[PDB]
């Protein structure tokens, strides 16, 4: 009954207002591109509309037409159509009201559940803030795997890329991390919590659904917004999907607020660009893209920036996922978005493999920041296992003395304590914790294959009984003397029992 | 509950609009096109 | 409407139609051919012309011929009349026993799946092959992609598992064969005839046919993969069904593509690629999702080119699937048969919140123990395997076992080799490979395993060779 | 170079580069409208079927066409500019694409004396009357002097109302576009 | 307001439909077909218990 | 003179002129626009159309929009006045600061010297690393060159230079950020603020900077190398004084002269450059010299894409270089930092005509003792170092002692290692070398010699560990 009404609800308010609007008509559709003819006074990169409803963007501006590239489907345009100027640079909603919504790479939304309510609009095309706003990277970003906060450190602000072949667990990295802001999102300090963005370009809806549910499962999209660019969505949009999440995420560093934005992958973003360019007859470069292929990326994470105290404080982090072919790290959009960014983590399929997950390849993953952007405790403890693991992967394609012996035995305890299961990300003084247990010499004792399950037991053990502990390595940040003798204390007991 | 709730609203959308294409089809012509040329009179004295 | 040919090159043919131009994808009759000839409208030139793509041969085309507008795209015959069938591009049928006697309709060119409409569920699908079943377990109402250079064992591999899955299957099935052997499609008829999965005289057909082989245009083998698409989404959504859609080869479908763009005056992209690949493969593969109306398992033949892995097409597929099984000329060298790559095979539900902790466990030992063999590989090509640990002796021999039982004898290659069919249900797989790892065959000789169903037929062999 | 004067509508391509060549040659001097005459009459005297299987053939030579589009000129006394741009058209071989020259020149020559065409799209024909309304809201719109071109289409598909382009502006009261909007707003 | 005769169309079309909703009008039997789909479907994902009251559980202690 | 924009693709505008036309290299200012939009001239393409690129966004130009010709190319201001402060390719100033307030404004595109205007003094310029100093020395009014590709120390290495150099330099400083991350941009100004180069109070700033880092478009890119070295000229010129001018990277020029060559309508070369890349870097290069009125000292950081020497813009960038230090990656995963390849770096002054005996001998006896290492590696592959003539591992020993005694702390890279940062003397460089080759150690371990300054605090690390043993 009250269906129909709020059906009527929406009648009762329209649009009456019919302007005076310039337009064009167009020449030649095909392939997804339109070529009008008129349009004097329209921008570049503008956004245009079609007689159907349908938007698209005005990206060349020649002289005796316009090639204008379709946002959606492209069977419904003809020749001869009409396409009206809407007159502003294309932009997309921003602000907390896309909390916890699917939506296009328009700033539709695409769970049903409603519109969204967002009262401003950011164009997609910003510059990125200049030299005088920033300020070097600070605060950590836990990512919640022991492997990342340990050995290649996130800081907020910093570009941290995730590199590998298919399947070795790049999305795995970014949903862990997207996890674990709950911690903090649900705490009370707002200089802790960190909204999320997810940008999806070229994955199947299926994977898409999955991704959300998976997010739902842990309650993770109270904060999280997911914009999908699927692969069944126009060239045209898996190309604006990373600037729209990345407006989405300028506006949150831009009011004193902390994000977080993943684009994955960047590697179809440079594919649906390539199909654009050459279907505007734009000429290719190497490997067909055009020439602006590193532009395009670097105007796009060169917005992931630290604001100083005076810009509000806000940050923007950025995890871009590629993709290599074979490990081919040495092609052509790998190496750029490698230099682009600040650190890497790279995944290896031998490492998937042989056990080691998350496959990041510590000898190989940096992060420029490095010291920065770590707590003091784990500053402590993880340089000590740097160190240890480092020695260890000299001495390690083999398999005498005592030293080396030692040496070895503490590497392989080591690295089997950096292993992890998925979507259960771990606090930083959980961390701190086993890894402390783990480079004290105190597992050398134990088997290798057994070190897993002294890990999980401990944990449980420290997360009841010796909460306050835990607090206080947290409130305080750092293993003071009288944390350190006990954690000494608590280790020695449980390893005895167990 | 709520599948029946959107299988009957999207049910009275289409019926209500194959209505409409259809009373639309009626002659109200002298009114309408007067209408059209009142708003034309608008947007030209409001243009310039 | 009503247009006259202006131009023929190869399959693309432009029509200049003085009234009323056709939209894009819109079907058109080319009038004074023998047989029907239809092209699929695809671009707008202006000056009132269309290019078009010819799903059928051009020859005989004549400059000023006429060709008559016929207002929806192509439209093809659905419902359950299509089943024991076999079709075409355009829905004619093939087989000549009658037309297809349906009261629906569906045009070939419908949309993807919005995102409302996904399924989350993720089950497992026994399909009874040790290698599939344990690295790489298929999951039911996933896609998924056997890829391969040329005669490696994918269409031995998707005969196997039409055999298994589709008798075991209450559901409906539909193959769509693109750019494939003709006679093979011929064998697959009369395999399916003779066993029972079509009745010629009845109405208990459970397969629809699809067929665009390689001897058809390049404007036929692009639009068939949506043919079957649409026979099995009829299936899924009105009939509200489980259905099987087998394709073999989809490469066929992208390479097509790339002929006729050459001629559609587009710039080429990567390797001669049309610059439009990833955009047509996923608007293809994203109609091939289980919704919430129902459910398709779809497995796909995807052909490798000179065995290329980092080429496009292959390079594109993989985005698109749950379950790949990436087929080795190598590992077929060795004799191993299906040649799966233990290594490159993945699969979105080895979880082991899904297959198990045994199963996850077992996967992952053996994948280890695989990884282990392969770093030895190149120091034993060379210096031999003597200058190695024991240990490492100990892996290699592990591995090596382990890489004869993933083989298997199928009952579809019971001709070439004389074999038996052997399945293999999982929990025999999985006890088979937690026996080998822990090192309770050590004692066997490798070539013991080679080609056996469970394990228990294995130590008969090595008893066998004893003799 | 010689500052060639800009026509008002710049036409592109070939059959452009050459009418705006015709245009800046005939403004100064001042010629435009016996140039647009003389051009006009050349549409006619080439389009005859024996001149046009006679020069549409690639195998005479391009100095037998020249000669005879001379022959053809001083039989017709034609003012210089028009003659020298037939020669330059028939000495590039650019005579299979003279008439959208003409036809440029025409669009080119349109605007030069002010005039904005138009277009009318209803369901159904009009009553002269309306029609009146319609010149004289229309000529509202344009500017001073600026003649209108009205064009009166009437197309069906639409289900009532009016459309209405002049020049670039386009406004669309069309029952069709409303029926649209109103059932897309139910949807959201 | 009182002048878009398409908006007051729309709104009298959509006071019809409200007063002739005493059965599903024009529903046809692709709407019965459907409910009864959709309605099986989300039974067999939910589940097959006494779907009126509270079901018993019974347990076991340990 | 006043035109009109005609076309807009990318970062390439099609101006048209009805009047006369602008000469090639001239700047263009949009009229309409908020901030400050220039194009600059590329080509005549006839009929009184231009085509220009333009030095910041094109993102709401229309097709009409008028455009005026400012007659000279882009002029920047110029002085010491520029010290201290931040500027675009065009020259204005983005640190916040206010205007530059000089009275000289400089053209970004001039002749590069003549050759009767060249020096030919070489005398080596102390930096105080090890590696540079023995193998591949600088020198005075040289250009130098930091190749490697990324995540090897190129940006670390050259900060170190300017904390060394630049800070107990008498002249005058540039920096270009060409490129670059803008993150270290605005690292580079705190540090340098922090250190004292640059004064935002007093007028005691000694170094001027200019960046146009990757956000840019390419336009800009091409350009900002252009605007470092008009500042540095003058410098050089007007001022008559030393100069020290940084670059990082050099090779953003030319691939942002690579990001817009196809839609000026060349045809690409070699591995998708222009066909004027030798050109365009030779115009440019060419520019960076010591001639006798002044003294360039120019150190400028390469990227060599994906670790490949052999590719066109580094192979190319090689021959306008004095001296190279190649940074290695096969060097930096062993953890020896500054990860300069000792083999694969050179010098013009590299002679013993010019450095000494003493120095030439050290430096071609470790070199030497490097390659036979090289050498061996590929056998003990085979036997194992147990096998060895036990000649052969005495020179195992002294090259892995060697290869450990070129690696330094940095007073920079005190955050990644938490070391100290040394700077050792040319004559302990040189001392320490000799005496390891000549076998007065040849007892002490290998991980003594591992990041410490001169050869005695290898002893005394030595000694530590032993007593910690
Ligand atoms: N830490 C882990 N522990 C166990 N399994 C893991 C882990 N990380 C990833 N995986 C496995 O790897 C598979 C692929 O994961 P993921 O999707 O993160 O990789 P990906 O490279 O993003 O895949 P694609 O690139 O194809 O989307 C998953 O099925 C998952 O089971
Ligand atoms: N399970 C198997 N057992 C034995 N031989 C096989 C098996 N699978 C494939 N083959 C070999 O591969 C050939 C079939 O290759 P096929 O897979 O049909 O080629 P394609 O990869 O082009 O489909 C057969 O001739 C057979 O010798
Ligand atoms: N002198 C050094 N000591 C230790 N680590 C260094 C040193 N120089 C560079 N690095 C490592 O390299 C990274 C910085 O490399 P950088 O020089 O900024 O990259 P690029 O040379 O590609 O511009 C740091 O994260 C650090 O780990
Ligand atoms: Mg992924
Ligand atoms: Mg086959
Ligand atoms: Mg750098």
């Amino acid at each position: 009954a009250e269906v129909s009404s709020i059906l009527e609800e929406r009648i009762l308010g329209a649009d009456t207002s019919v302007d005076l609007e310039e337009t064009g008509r167009v020449l030649s559709i095909g392939d997804g591109i339109a070529r009008v003819h008129g349009l004097r006074n329209v921008q570049a990169e503008e956004m245009v509309e079609f007689s159907s409803g349908l938007k698209g963007m005005s990206l060349n501006l020649e002289p005796d037409n316009v090639g204008v590239v379709v946002f959606g489907n492209d069977k419904l345009i003809k020749e001869g159509d009409i396409v009206k100027r809407t007159g502003a640079i294309v932009d997309v909603p921003v602000g907390e009201e896309l909390l916890g919504r699917v939506v296009d790479a328009l700033g539709n939304a695409i769970d049903g559940k409603g519109p969204i309510g967002s009262k401003a609009r950011r164009r997609v095309g910003l510059k990125a803030p200049g030299i005088i706003p920033r300020i070097s990277v600070r605060e950590p970003m836990q990512t919640g795997i022991k492997a990342v906060d340990s050995l290649v450190p996130i800081g907020r602000g910093q570009r941290e890329l995730i590199i590998g072949d298919r399947q070795t667990g790049k999305t795995s990295i970014a949903i862990d991390t997207i996890i674990n802001q709950k911690r903090f999102n649900d705490g009370t300090d707002e200089k802790k919590k960190l909204y999320c963005i997810y940008v999806a370009i070229g994955q199947k809806r299926s994977t898409v659904a999955q991704l959300v549910k998976r997010l739902t499962d842990a309650d993770a999209m109270k904060y999280t917004i997911v914009v999908s660019a699927t692969a069944s969505d126009a060239a045209p949009l898996q190309y604006l999907a990373p600037y729209s999440g990345c407006s989405m995420g300028e506006y949150f560093r831009d009011n004193g607020k902390h994000a977080l934005i993943i684009y994955d992958d960047l590697s179809k973003q440079a594919v649906a660009y390539r199909q654009m360019s050459l279907l505007l007859r734009r000429p290719p470069g190497r490997e067909a893209y055009p020439g602006d292929v590193f532009y395009l990326h670097s105007r796009l994470l060169e917005r992931a920036a630290k604001m100083n105290d005076a810009f509000g404080g806000g940050s923007l982090t950025a995890l871009p996922v590629i993709e290599t072919q074979a490990g081919d790290v040495s092609a052509y959009i790998p190496t750029n978005v490698i230099s682009i960014t600040d650190g890497q983590i790279f995944l290896e399929t031998e490492l998937f493999y042989k056990g080691i997950r998350p496959a990041i390849n510590v000898g190989l993953s940096v992060s420029r920041v490095g010291s920065a952007a770590q707590t003091r405790a784990m500053k402590q403890v993880a340089g000590t296992m740097k160190l240890e693991l480092a020695q260890y992967r000299e001495v390690a394609a083999f398999a005498l003395d005592a030293a080396t012996q030692q040496l070895l035995s503490r590497g392989v305890r080591l690295t089997e304590l950096l292993k992890q299961g998925q979507y259960s990300p771990m606090a930083i003084e959980e961390q701190v914790a086993v890894i402390y247990a783990g480079v004290r010499g105190y597992l050398d004792k134990l088997e290798p294959s057994k070190i897993t399950k002294f890990e999980n037991a401990f944990l449980s053990h420290v997360i009841s009984q010796h909460q306050a502990l835990l607090g206080k390595i947290r409130t305080d940040g750092k293993i003071s003397e009288e944390s350190d003798a006990k954690l000494k204390e608590i280790v020695t007991n449980f390893l005895a029992g167990f | 509950q709520n599948m029946m709730r959107q299988k009957e609203q999207e049910h009275m959308i289409n019926w209500v609009e194959k209505r409409v294409v259809q009373s639309i089809s009626a002659q109200q012509e002298k009114e309408t096109i007067a209408k059209c040329i009142a708003d034309l009179k608008l947007l030209s004295k409001k243009a310039q | 409407t009503t247009g006259r040919i202006v131009a023929v090159i190869g399959a693309v043919v432009d029509v200049q139609f003085d009234e009323g131009l056709p939209p894009i994808l819109n079907a058109l009759e080319v009038q004074g051919r023998e047989t029907r000839l239809v092209l699929e409208v695809a671009q707008h030139l202006g000056e009132s012309t269309v290019r078009t793509i010819a799903m059928d041969g051009t020859e005989g085309l004549v400059r000023g011929q006429k060709v008559l507008d016929s207002g929806a795209p192509i439209r093809i015959p659905v419902g359950p009349e299509t089943l024991g069938r076999i079709m075409n591009v355009i829905g004619e049928p093939i087989d000549e026993r009658g037309p297809i006697k349906t009261k629906q309709f569906a045009a070939i060119h419908a949309e993807a799946p919005e995102f409302v409409e996904m399924s989350v569920e993720q089950e497992i699908l026994v399909t009874g092959i040790k290698v599939v079943d344990l690295l790489a377990p298929y999951a039911k109402g996933g896609k998924i992609g056997l890829f391969g250079g040329a005669g490696v064992g994918k269409t031995v591999l998707i005969m196997e598992l039409i055999n298994n899955v589709a008798k075991a299957h209450g559901g409906y099935s539909v193959f769509a064969g693109v750019g494939e052997r003709t006679r093979e499609g011929n064998d697959l008829y009369h395999e399916m005839i003779e066993s029972g999965v079509i009745n010629l005289k009845d109405a208990t057909s459970k397969v629809a046919l699809v067929y665009g082989q390689m001897n058809e245009p390049p404007g036929a083998r692009a639009r068939v993969a949506l043919t079957g698409l649409t026979v099995a989404e009829y299936f899924r959504d009105q009939e509200g069904q489980d259905v099987l859609l087998f394709i073999d080869n989809i490469f066929r479908f992208t390479q097509a593509g790339s002929e006729v763009s050459a001629l559609l005056g587009r710039i080429p992209s990567a390797v001669g690629y049309q610059p439009t690949l990833a955009t047509d493969m996923g608007t293809m593969q994203e109609r091939i999702t289980t919704t919430k109306k129902g459910s398709i398992t779809s497995v796909q033949a995807i052909y490798v080119p000179a065995d290329d892995l980092t080429d496009p097409a292959p390079a594109t597929t993989f985005a698109h699937l749950d379950a790949t099984t990436v087929l080795s000329r190598a590992i077929a060298e060795l004799g191993i048969y299906p040649a799966v790559d233990p290594l490159d095979s993945t699969s979105r539900i080895m979880d082991p919140n899904i297959v198990g902790s045994e199963h996850y466990d077992v996967a992952r030992g053996v994948q280890k123990i695989l990884q282990d063999y392969k770093s030895l590989q190149d120091i034993i090509a060379i210096l031999g395997m003597d200058e190695l640990s024991e240990e490492d002796k100990l892996t290699v021999s592990r591995a090596r076992k382990i890489q004869r039982f993933l083989s298997q004898p199928f009952q579809v290659a019971e001709v070439f080799t004389g074999h038996l069919g052997k399945l293999v249900p999982l929990k025999e797989t999985i006890k088979g490979f937690q026996q080998i790892l822990a090192g309770e065959y050590d004692h066997l000789p490798e070539q013991a395993f080679y080609m056996v169903g469970p394990i228990e037929e294995a130590v008969a062999k090595a008893d066998k060779l004893a003799e | 170079f010689a500052k060639l004067v800009r026509p008002p509508v710049q036409i592109y391509g070939i059959e452009g580069r050459y009418a705006t060549a015709l245009y800046s040659a005939a403004s100064k001097q001042n010629k435009l409208e016996q140039v647009e005459k003389e051009l006009l009459r050349v549409g006619q005297i080439l389009k005859e079927p024996k001149m046009a299987a006679s020069l549409l053939n690639p195998y005479v030579k391009r100095s037998v066409k020249v000669k005879s589009l001379s022959d053809m000129t001083a039989k017709e006394k034609f003012s210089p500019l028009t003659s020298n741009l037939i020669n330059l058209l028939a000495e590039n071989g650019r005579l299979t694409n003279t008439p959208a020259v003409i036809s440029a020149f025409s669009t080119m020559m349109s605007v030069h004396r002010g005039e904005v065409p138009c277009t009318v799209t209803t369901a159904s024909a009009l009553d002269e009357a309306t029609l009146t309304e319609l010149k004289t809201v229309l000529k509202s719109f344009l500017s001073k002097g600026q003649v209108l071109k009205l064009e009166v289409k009437i197309d069906p598909s639409i289900m009532g109302g009016m459309i209405v382009r002049i020049g670039e502006k386009y406004v669309d009261m069309s029952a069709k576009t409303k029926i649209q909007k109103l059932s897309r707003a139910m949807r959201e | 307001d009182p002048v878009q005769k398409l908006f007051v169309d729309k709104i009298r079309e959509y006071r019809t439909k409200r007063q002739t909703s005493g059965g599903p009008v024009d529903a046809g039997p692709e709407y019965q077909q459907d409910l009864d789909r959709e309605l099986f479907k989300l039974k067999q994902m939910y589940g097959k218990a006494d779907m009126n009251t509270f079901p018993n559980f019974t347990f076991e202690d340990p």
